[PDB]
């Protein structure tokens, strides 16, 4: 059995008000589009989202026409293909749950919009999971078509590797090294996760600027108000 | 005073009648409706299995396996004690038909790639965690969380099983 | 009713509780303005106005 | 001619209740949480009422409109985690209040008290209700397995858990209804919370002490209004930090995941308030014993007005008895970890002494405990 | 001293507190602003959208 | 020692309710539909949960649900249509209640007056969402309508109308938004109806004869209770006979078709309890004008009670006031045969001289037969 | 008593930017979604039709008639009884193109 916990890496937006590197979250987009998306998918993410995160409105026109997505019936009440818009969901690898089952041996490539928030340790887990495969060690015999991966539980994952060393080509032209990918991959995931991640450590600022603010002046009002009975001196006078 | 207590009986015997049918409506409205009483209601199958092979169906949202025992199989899932499963089952205890064994079809521990309609061990094998199944649906390699679970039931007559 | 309501010092009554019921609409008006965010007024004040 | 606030029917009503109602003096800031349970109570309704406006119970689409909430609409996710973490504010005020009401002996008021305990099964039931809605994993395992639980009941038990789910298993129905009723209750919970305040205004209030503080009290308004508008705003700032800085530390993340009614989840916990329940079920091997002792955990609240024994109200001038207390309070944290926990050898054994022991506690040893006290002070 | 002149102008009349609230509402609404999300960007500079955008 | 009927808490506030409360001992049968009221309510909160137990809110299974709930739901039907009718059988209880306020002079009891004018918008907005629930053509096209209206306030209409839609057009979040709102307003309604019989009693019901009948008070328990439980009995049968023989009679065929944005019915006509003023509407061509004369007809209930001039109370001692409450009835009938009717020669001629003649008999007519009418009783 | 109602002058303040920046949170939360801020941007060529006929879109939440209008009106529809016409609108103005009208479904009357 036994379980290894993914050891807390120092992301940048692990501080209470660190935000994300927007610059990592681009590069993740391009690694998951070349890599990640011939099998899974973020069907609840849509182009637009990437627009004033990631990429810039024209630049998410261009990348979400570069694919062809169903459309409605014609007035012949066919299915069409068209290129995609601002409005058109990441497309889905496989048109069905069971084609992808089939297709990866016997397993389910999970969709990743919730990927960070739905598995037991975050940024962390995933970014181990793809830089910890290794050969098994001695006693433990995996079935042609699985791979050891100890951060998996099970430590065996219907999981080909999915990132080796200069896979794809990052368009800012920083080395494609497996560790620099899964870092930004990780991030984007996490931004697909917490989109709001952002503003909400911006709001979480300006909360506790107004409560720094706000509990000393009230509490003072308290003390104000209530000093009539703090300082109050009884006396007793009988007979 | 009987007469007019009368009266009162009679309408209070009335209002209850009422009240009763009233209050009946709206439990019954909560209990199953027709359509879930249709599809997740027993879904009777035939003798469209030959021997040996395992018909695929679909009941209850789940897979179903109705795989034909032979008697060698029966033989050796009788052979093979309980104890080395993880969760001690009995060939005959778990299947009341050894000709017939009768198992929802879901691999345990969330799903890692099963071998469907063959097995090392039997007749289904998951070799993807230590998961090797039986041919009557039991655990056999590796203690994976639950054999593969059989559901209830009912052999009416011939060609004539009712289940979940 | 405004037999009674019209009077000497019932007009006298009004001229005195005149400037502060008008500055209560005052604040009225800018409560409305800040809350609503009306940019048709705020776009007149110096410093507020940077905000758009 | 005459005050307004003293002679307008519902201004009179007003006063009555939060203006000039005679409060003690001396009521510290445990007092301060029967008002922020109330004020939860409002966030829970306003926020929950805007989640009403995107979410669509249905198993089909359910979990999507939830992420719909919480990824489309302008500042959904604000909305969605402040109803989350403020269920959870709510269920750690309403523990902090029943802690208050058996330190400082409070259910010598017993009209309150036993409305209180209806308040609290109102609420958890509401909680566990509304955990469904978004059908997640553990939304749908932690339904299912707690309603089989009811399968327990003798005779009628599988008909009435088969009435709950609307079929056969946690389907469709279930959902539907359970947003329905979700709907529903929270609004009971207000007038059965109106009932409590009323029960309780005719009594006064109980000070720390535990004493009469007949000729002592303080109108309200001045004092406790501030008062309650300082610890709202406490519970405020944890509240919002809770949402702002770590949404999901109180939650299961495998909740994220679309419920798939083939596939159980390694751990099947419930939320983090009803652990404390969940591990007393856990602790007696037979089931409809395990149903019986998770009911009387929560019942065993009515039993204490008549298993108070001393002759002082109140706990201050009792040692014995407050270490027993806190020892009830270390158990019942004990219970929560043991739930959180899987139910392996050495949490088997821990859960159960913790379960007896919290049992006996409550039954047996703060009776024979507080014998001893007045034995102790020569009354 | 000056609180006493502020006291004396726009506090005394509860109106007067209430006008007073109003503006301040709206020009601490704005400094707040400003500095809460200055002092955002200056923790996290070179990480936001508005701080790379330049450069497509 | 005391009866715990009169010092019980609860049991007080019952027993000053609605067991020793004094009641005037000539009250007609024109009274019974208070409760007829309340208990229509109570049915409709109880129904219209066991329908949200079934009811999705989904644009793409809002009617497929309805469906389901009729055809499939194990006596759903029954529950469907006796909320559909119930609510017209609610309308019909409050119409006669206005009127029964109006004829007797009751109006004189201010509080109670603008509470109940408050009831009434608040009901009116609740069956209007009620109706858009099911998202049939009427329920889509009546909505797309009404809402409209709003685009006609100045400056910040527009706005107002693209803020409820929550978008463009009425569509999958206003339905949502509709359901949501349906639910939580008759509770509001509960509690502005609690507020109501607050004030009623603070004062005492108006019989009849519009006289103090402080020396004739009879207890209501022994006798008004069974005389609302007959009247309850009467609306039962009135309801239950529509639900079971005819229950499409009040409603439209044209909202059992599934809501098509693109094509829109022969006729858009709102339910029959809204077409009293939708005629209104109709009647002014100036569409702001038409909105405020909408809104004005309503709240003339509230200036109602200010153009009372005559020196008696009540219409039983004043016959040309009472031709005239007649004339005002047979004007509201006439615009609701109107509002149904397309805009075609005579029709609109006819809404435009009733719509008149509604308020020329309420603030002229009425006022100026009072002052005629003292002058007769030479007073 | 300037210096006490200083200190409540302040946490007001506070309390209203609190106040409004949340229930401005909850207005703008139930005004209109991203989703439908994906807004009525629609396309789509307009030569399916063969001249003078009409193709609904839904394109905003409302119909949007798209047409190829009849040779006689490109020509001659500002001909046809130009007069006053309580509205007067010829199709130069009204669509920029020669042919190829289109217009949203909503009447004028309601
Ligand atoms: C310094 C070493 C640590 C001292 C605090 C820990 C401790 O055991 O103190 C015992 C010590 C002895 O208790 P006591 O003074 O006899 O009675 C305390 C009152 O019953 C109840 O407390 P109180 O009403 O006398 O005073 C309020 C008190 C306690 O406030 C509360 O208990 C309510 C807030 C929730 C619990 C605290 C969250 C932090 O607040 C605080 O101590 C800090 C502010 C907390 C948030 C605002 C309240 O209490 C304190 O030092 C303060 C109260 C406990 C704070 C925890
Ligand atoms: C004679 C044939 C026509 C009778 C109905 C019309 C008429 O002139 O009624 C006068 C009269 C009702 O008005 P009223 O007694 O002159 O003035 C007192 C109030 O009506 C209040 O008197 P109440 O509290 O005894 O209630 C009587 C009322 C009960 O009305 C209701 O319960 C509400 C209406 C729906 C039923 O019965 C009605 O028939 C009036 C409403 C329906 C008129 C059609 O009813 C009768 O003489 C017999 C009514 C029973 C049917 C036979
Ligand atoms: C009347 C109160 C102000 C209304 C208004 O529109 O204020 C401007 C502000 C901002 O609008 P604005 O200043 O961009 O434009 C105002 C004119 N309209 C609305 C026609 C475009 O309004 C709001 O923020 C909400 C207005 C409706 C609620 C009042
Ligand atoms: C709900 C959950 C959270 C609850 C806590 C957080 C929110 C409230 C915190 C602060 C509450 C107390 C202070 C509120 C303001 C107040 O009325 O203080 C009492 C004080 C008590 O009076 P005072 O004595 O301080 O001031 C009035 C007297 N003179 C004029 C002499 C200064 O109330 C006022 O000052 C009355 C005027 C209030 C005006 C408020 C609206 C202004 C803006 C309008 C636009
Ligand atoms: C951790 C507990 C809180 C930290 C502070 C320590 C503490 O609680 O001390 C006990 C406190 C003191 O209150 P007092 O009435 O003075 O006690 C008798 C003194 N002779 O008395 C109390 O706190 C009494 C109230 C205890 C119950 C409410 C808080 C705990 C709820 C747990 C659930
Ligand atoms: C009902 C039809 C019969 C009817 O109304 O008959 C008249 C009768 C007279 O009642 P009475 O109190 O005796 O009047 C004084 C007589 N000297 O009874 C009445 O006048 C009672 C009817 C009028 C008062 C009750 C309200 C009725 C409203 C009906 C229309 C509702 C919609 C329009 C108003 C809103
Ligand atoms: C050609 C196929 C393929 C590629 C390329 C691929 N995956 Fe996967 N992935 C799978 C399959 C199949 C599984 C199912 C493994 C299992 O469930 O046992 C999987 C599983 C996962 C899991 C599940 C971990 C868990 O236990 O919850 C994560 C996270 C994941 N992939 C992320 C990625 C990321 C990030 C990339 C690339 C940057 C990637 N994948 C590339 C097919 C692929
Ligand atoms: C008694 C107070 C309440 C409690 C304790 C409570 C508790 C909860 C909890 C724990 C959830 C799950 C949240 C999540 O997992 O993300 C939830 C969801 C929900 N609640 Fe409530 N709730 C309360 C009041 C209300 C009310 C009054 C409404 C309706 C107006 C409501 C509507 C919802 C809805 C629609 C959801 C689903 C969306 C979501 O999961 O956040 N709640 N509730
Ligand atoms: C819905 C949740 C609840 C609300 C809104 C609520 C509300 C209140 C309020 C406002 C007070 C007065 C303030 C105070 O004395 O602390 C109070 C007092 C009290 N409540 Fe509750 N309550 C709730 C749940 C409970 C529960 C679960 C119990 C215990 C079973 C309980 C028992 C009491 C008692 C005994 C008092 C009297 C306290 C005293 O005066 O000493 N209440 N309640
Ligand atoms: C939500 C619907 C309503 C309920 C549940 C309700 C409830 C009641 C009840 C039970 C009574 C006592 C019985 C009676 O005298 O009729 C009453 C009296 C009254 N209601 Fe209503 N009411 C409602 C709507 C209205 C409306 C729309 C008005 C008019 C604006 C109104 C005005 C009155 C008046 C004036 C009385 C006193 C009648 C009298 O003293 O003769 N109510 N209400
Ligand atoms: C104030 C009392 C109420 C009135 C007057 C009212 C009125 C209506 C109306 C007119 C409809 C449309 C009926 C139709 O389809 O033809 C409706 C539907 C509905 N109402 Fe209500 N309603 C009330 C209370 C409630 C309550 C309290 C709930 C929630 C518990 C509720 C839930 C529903 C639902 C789910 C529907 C859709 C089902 C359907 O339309 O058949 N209603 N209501
Ligand atoms: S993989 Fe099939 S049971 Fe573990």
């Amino acid at each position: 059995d036994l379980e290894l916990h993914a050891p807390s890496y120092p992301w940048s937006h692990r501080g209470l008000l660190s935000s994300l590197d927007h610059t990592s979250i681009r590069r993740g987009f391009q690694v998951y589009k070349q890599v990640c998306s011939s099998c899974h998918s973020m069907d609840y993410v849509a182009y637009r989202h990437l627009v004033g995160v990631c990429y810039t409105e024209e630049e998410a026109k261009a990348l979400a026409e570069e694919v062809e997505v169903q459309d409605g019936p014609n007035e012949d009440g066919e299915m069409f293909m068209r290129p995609g818009k601002l409005s058109d969901y990441f497309p889905k690898p496989y048109p069905n749950p069971e084609a992808a089952r089939a297709a990866n041996n016997g397993a389910l490539p999970p969709d990743l919009s919730y990927i960070v928030r739905a598995r037991h340790g975050g940024e962390d887990y995933v970014f181990s999971l793809l830089t910890g495969y290794c050969e098994p060690p001695t006693g433990v015999s995996l079935r042609e078509g699985l791979y050891f991966n100890p951060y998996f539980p099970g430590q065996a994952i219907a999981m080909a590797p999915p990132i080796y060393n200069e896979v794809l080509e990052f368009d800012d032209g920083t080395p494609a090294t497996m560790s620099q990918v899964a870092k930004d991959v990780c991030t984007f995931l996490r931004w697909a996760s917490e989109p709001e991640h952002d503003h909400r450590k911006r709001m979480g600022l300006k909360m506790l600027m107004m409560m720094g603010l706000l509990l000393p002046l009230v509490y003072a009002m308290k003390r104000h108000k209530w000093s009539v009975l703090k300082s109050r001196k009884l006396a007793y006078r009988p007979p | 005073k009987g007469f007019s207590y009368l009266i009162t009986a009679t309408t209070t015997v009335g209002v209850a009648y009422a009240a009763k049918n009233a209050v009946s409506q709206f439990v019954s409205s909560m209990s199953a409706s027709a359509d879930v009483l249709a599809m997740s209601k027993i879904e009777i199958k035939l003798s469209d299995i030959p021997e040996g092979k395992n018909m695929a169906f679909k009941w209850r949202g789940k897979p179903l396996f109705v795989r034909h025992r032979t008697k060698k199989e029966i033989d050796q899932e009788a052979a093979v004690e309980v104890s080395q499963l993880r969760d001690p089952q009995h060939d005959l205890e778990r299947v009341k038909k050894p000709e017939w064994v009768i198992l929802i079809g879901v691999c345990t521990h969330l799903g890692c790639v099963p071998i469907a309609n063959a097995g090392d061990f039997g007749g289904y094998y998951c070799p993807c965690h230590g998961s090797h199944y039986d041919a009557s649906g039991r655990i056999r390699k590796g203690p994976a969380p639950l054999n593969l679970e059989v559901p209830t039931y009912e052999f009416t007559s011939d060609d004539l099983v009712i289940v979940g | 009713m405004l037999s009674r309501f019209l009077g000497p010092r019932y007009r006298e009554l009004a001229r005195n509780w005149i400037p502060t019921a008008s500055m209560w609409g005052a604040v009225g008006a800018v409560g409305l303005v800040w809350a609503t965010d009306w940019r048709l007024i705020l776009d007149w004040v110096p410093y507020i106005n940077g905000k758009f | 001619m005459t005050n307004i606030r003293k002679s307008h029917p519902l201004m009179k009503i007003i006063n009555n209740a939060f203006i000039d109602l005679p409060a003690p003096s001396n009521i510290s800031s445990w007092w301060n949480f029967g008002s922020l349970l109330g004020i939860c109570l409002i966030l829970q309704i306003l926020t929950g009422l805007f989640l009403a406006m995107h979410y669509t119970s249905d198993t089909t689409t359910a979990f999507s409109s939830v992420t719909h909430i919480c990824r489309d609409v302008n500042y959904g996710w604000v909305i969605r985690y402040l109803h989350a973490n403020g269920a959870s504010m709510f269920f750690i005020c309403l523990f902090i209040h029943v802690g208050r009401g058996l330190y400082y002996g409070s259910y010598m008021f017993l009209e309150t008290w036993n409305i209180g305990v209806v308040l609290l099964f109102t609420v958890m039931a509401t909680a566990f209700m509304g955990y469904v809605l978004p059908w997640g994993q553990m939304s749908f395992w932690g339904a299912t397995v707690i309603t089989n639980l009811l399968s327990a009941i003798p005779y009628i038990g599988t008909d009435l858990v088969e009435w709950i789910w609307g079929g056969f298993s946690v389907d469709k129905a279930t959902l539907t209804r359970f947003f329905a009723f979700h709907f529903i209750l929270p609004f009971i919970i207000t007038a059965l919370a109106a009932v409590h305040l009323l029960f309780l205004h005719e009594t006064g209030s109980n000070n720390p002490t535990g004493i009469s503080s007949d000729m002592d009290k303080i109108p309200f308004h001045p004092y406790y209004t501030i008062k309650d508008i300082l610890g709202a705003l406490f519970m405020m700032l944890i509240l919002l930090i809770l949402v702002l800085f770590s949404p999901d530390l109180l939650g299961d993340p495998d909740n994220y995941t679309p419920a798939n009614p083939l596939n159980t989840p390694p751990h099947i916990k419930p939320e983090w308030y009803f652990l404390f329940a969940y591990a007393i079920l856990r602790s007696i091997p037979n089931k409809l014993g395990g149903v019986l002792a998770l009911v009387a955990s929560i019942l065993i609240l009515i039993l204490m007005p008549m298993l108070h024994t001393s002759k002082q109200r109140s706990m201050m001038f009792r040692p014995l008895s407050q270490c027993l207390f806190w020892m009830l309070v270390a158990d019942l944290i004990t219970l929560t970890w043991i739930g959180g926990q899987p139910v392996e050898h050495p949490f088997i054994i821990i859960g159960q002494l913790a379960s007896i022991l919290y049992f006996l506690i409550i039954l047996v040893l703060m009776p024979i405990t507080s014998i001893i006290e007045n034995n102790l002070l020569k009354w | 001293t000056l609180t006493a002149r502020l006291y004396s102008l726009l506090f005394r009349r509860t109106s007067t507190f209430a006008l007073t609230i109003a503006v301040g509402a709206l020009f601490f609404e704005r400094a707040f602003d400003q500095g809460a999300d200055a002092i955002y960007e200056h923790i996290n500079q070179g990480k936001l959208w508005k701080h790379i955008k330049h450069k497509y």
